[PDB]
RNA sequence: UGGCGCCAAGCGCCCGGCCCCGGGGCCGGGCGCGACCCGCUCCGGGGACAGUGCCAGGU
RNA sequence: GGAUUGGCUCUAAGGGCUGGCAGCCGACUUAGAACUGGUGCGGACCAGGGGAAUCCG
RNA sequence: UGAGCUCUCGCUGGCCCUUGAAAAUCCGGGGGAGAGGGUGUAAAUCUCGCGCCGGGCCGUACCCAUAUCCGCAGCAGGUC
RNA sequence: CGAUGGCCUCCGUUGCCCUCAGCCGAUCGAAAGGGAGUCGGGUUCAGAUCCCCGAAUCCGGAGUGGCGGAGAUGGGCGCCGCGAGGCGUCCAGUGCGGUAACGCGACCGAUCCCGGAGAAGCCGGCGGGAGCCCCGGGGAGAGUUCUCUUUUCUUUGUGAA
C-alpha cells in the first residue's frame, strides 16, 4: 500500500480540494483534482421540482464554450421552462383571452339592452 | 488524438499545409500511421499488411516520413 | 357530437411548433394501424407576419407580410381546439398523409400552404388566425 | 384561473428628395390630438407647540 | 444473584447461476453432539465491586 | 468473492420557537427595433470543422517538530 | 452636421447636435469561501504539474477576415433538346426531423424584460463505482530444504482530452 500526498499547497479538505485516485502509466497511484459537479437549470415555472432535460449539467463558466444546441431544447421557452408548464401557460393564455372576449360581448349586450 | 477510420480522409489531412510529419509504427497485427498536425495527432490503423505498404508510397513527397524502429 | 372537423382552427400544444395556430386538413378519430391513437393532419404557420402599419412603403409591407408554414400530423392530446374556423381551401392531393414518406413533395405541400395562407391573409379576413398568441 | 402587457396604433396638418405623365407615382422627414386646461409650495402628517440656546428651582 | 467459556472430530440450518427437479459455484455465521487435557480454558491484552440510607443541587 | 475499510456519486428519510451567505462571472428564454438579395460570382449573418498570433507581474529551496516555529536553550510544554 | 486617412469605394478616427438610461453608492476586505483552463514519462548534489520529451487545453485578438461547411439554391410558365441536359420570364428561400419526451454540425437580430447557474444546514439508512485488503491459479526472481512442504515472499500497468 502506497500512502499518497497532495499535489497543491492547499492542505485542507475544503470544497475545492477534492481529488480522486488514478493509476498512471508509471504504475503509481496519484491524485487527480476533480471539478465540481454541475447542475442542470431549474424550470422557470417555480413549481416543478425537477430540472430541465436536454441541457448539459456543467458549471456556469463552461457554458461559454458549449454550442447553442447543447444549452437549449428547440421549443418555445425551451431551455428555461418545462414542457408541462409551457402547455399550461398556453392553455391559460388562450382561455383567459376567450373569457375576456365573452365578458366584453356580454357587456355590449347589456349596454344594448340598456 | 483523433482516430481516422476510413482510408481517404487520412490522405486528405496528410496533404494539409499544417501537417508536419508522419511516423509509421509497425507492431504485430496492426500498422499505425501517425500524422502530426498543429492541434491533434491523427492515427490511422490498418489491420492487414498489403494496404499498408501499398499506401506507404501514397503519401505526399514533401511530407517527412519516419519509420519507428 | 364530434366537433373537431376538417375546417377547425387548433392551437398546437407541444413539439417544436408550440403556441402556433394551425388548421386541421384531415382528422382521423379512429387510429390507423401505424398510429393506434386518434390523430389529425394539420397545416399551421411557423413565422407569423410582422405587425404591418401605415407610413411604410409597400415594399416593406410585402417584406413583412410573409408567412412560413408547416405541415404535420399531431396526436389529439397535443392539440387544443378553438371555436374558430377558416374556410381556406387546401389541395388534398398535394397535402395528405403520404407527404411524409419523402422530403421532395413535403416542400411542395409547405409551398402551397404558405401561398394560400398569404393570399388569404392579404384580404384581412380571419385576422385573429394571423396574430401570434401571447403566452 | 400561478398567461401576456414598454420602446404607439390611428387620426389630423405641413415639408423634403427621386421618377413619370400642374397632376400622379416612389422614397424619406416634422408637428399635433391620441394622453384636457390652469396653478405658488413633491406628496402626506404635525405645528407656533415639539426642539434648540441661555438662566432658575427640584432630584 | 447464578451457570458456561479451551483443543479436536462431526452433524444440522441459514444462498446464488444455468437447464416441487438436475447440475455447477459460494460466503460467513448460529445451534447441537462425541472425544480429550493435572478443572484449564474472556489463560497475554482489553475489561462496571456491590447494597441499604441521610443532606444538597 | 466479501454487512470488509476509505473516498466518491446517487436515492430516501429524520431535526429545528436553529431553516442553515453575498458578489464577481456566465448562460437560456420572451420580444421583435434593424439588416440581405432579387435568382446570383447570391448577400447579410454563423455558439460548426480546421488554420494564424499572444498570455505580462509576484511567490516557488528547506524544517513544519521529543533539534530549523513560540517558550532566554537541540526545554518531557504549546502549535492547524 | 462637420473633417481626416486608407484603391477617399466602404470603413476607421474623432469634434458637435438629436435620441437612449436607476443605483445602492469611491475604494479596501479570504495564499482554507466563489473563481475558465495540464497531464504522463525522463532529468539534479540540491528545482519540478515550473526544465526537456510527448500529448492537450482555456482566454483574448485579427482592414482585407485564412479556409471549408451552413444560410443555398426549389417551384411555376414559354421554350430548345428524343431524352439527358440547357435557355427566357415570374414566385419563394433568416435550416430540418420526431405524435411526444426531444434530436441533428451551425441554423440573423438591438435597447428592454424574465429566469437559471454561481448558491448552500446537521444527522440516519440503503444502493452504484473506484482504491485497498482477501482467495484459486499461470509466469519471473529470491528464501527454507537435518525431515516435510505442487512450498513461503516480491512483482505481474496506463494519464489528461
Ligand atoms: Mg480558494
Ligand atoms: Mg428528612
Ligand atoms: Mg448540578
Ligand atoms: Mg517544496
Ligand atoms: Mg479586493
Ligand atoms: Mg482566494
Ligand atoms: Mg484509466
Ligand atoms: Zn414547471
Amino acid at each position: 500500500v502506497q500512502r499518497l500526498t497532495y499535489r497543491r499547497r492547499l492542505s485542507y479538505n475544503t470544497a475545492s480540494n477534492k481529488t480522486r485516485l488514478s493509476r498512471t502509466p508509471g504504475n503509481r497511484i496519484v491524485y487527480l483534482y476533480t471539478k465540481k459537479v454541475g447542475k442542470a437549470p431549474k424550470s422557470a415555472c417555480g413549481v416543478c421540482p425537477g430540472r430541465l432535460r436536454g441541457v448539459r449539467a456543467v458549471r456556469p463558466k463552461v457554458l461559454m464554450r458549449l454550442s447553442k444546441t447543447k444549452k437549449h431544447v428547440s421549443r418555445a421557452y425551451g431551455g428555461s421552462m418545462c414542457a408541462k408548464c409551457v402547455r399550461d401557460r398556453i392553455k391559460r393564455a388562450f382561455l383567459i383571452e376567450e373569457q375576456k372576449i365573452v365578458v366584453k360581448v356580454l357587456k355590449a349586450q347589456a349596454q344594448s339592452q340598456k | 488524438p483523433r482516430k481516422i477510420e476510413e482510408i481517404k480522409d487520412f490522405l486528405l489531412t496528410a496533404r494539409r499545409k499544417d501537417a508536419k510529419s508522419v511516423k509509421i509504427k509497425k507492431n504485430k497485427d496492426n500498422v499505425k500511421f501517425k500524422v502530426r498536425c498543429s492541434r491533434y495527432l491523427y492515427t490511422l490503423v490498418i489491420t492487414d499488411k498489403e494496404k499498408a505498404e501499398k499506401l506507404k508510397q501514397s503519401l505526399p513527397p514533401g511530407l517527412a516520413v519516419k519509420e519507428l524502429k | 357530437g364530434k366537433f373537431m372537423k376538417p375546417g377547425k382552427v387548433v392551437l398546437v400544444l407541444a413539439g417544436r411548433y408550440s403556441g402556433r395556430k394551425a388548421v386541421i386538413v384531415k382528422n382521423i378519430d379512429d387510429g390507423t394501424s401505424d398510429r393506434p391513437y386518434s390523430h389529425a393532419l394539420v397545416a399551421g404557420i411557423d413565422r407569423y407576419p410582422r405587425k404591418v402599419t401605415a407610413a411604410m412603403g409597400k415594399k416593406k409591407i410585402a417584406k413583412r407580410s410573409k408567412i412560413k408554414s408547416f405541415v404535420k400530423v399531431y396526436n389529439y392530446n397535443h392539440l387544443m381546439p378553438t371555436r374558430y374556423s377558416v374556410d381556406i381551401p387546401l389541395d388534398k392531393t398535394v397535402v395528405n398523409k403520404d407527404v411524409f414518406r419523402d422530403p421532395a413533395l413535403k416542400r411542395k405541400a409547405r409551398r402551397e400552404a404558405k401561398v394560400k395562407f398569404e393570399e388569404r391573409y392579404k384580404t384581412g379576413k380571419n385576422k385573429w388566425f394571423f396574430q401570434k398568441l401571447r403566452f
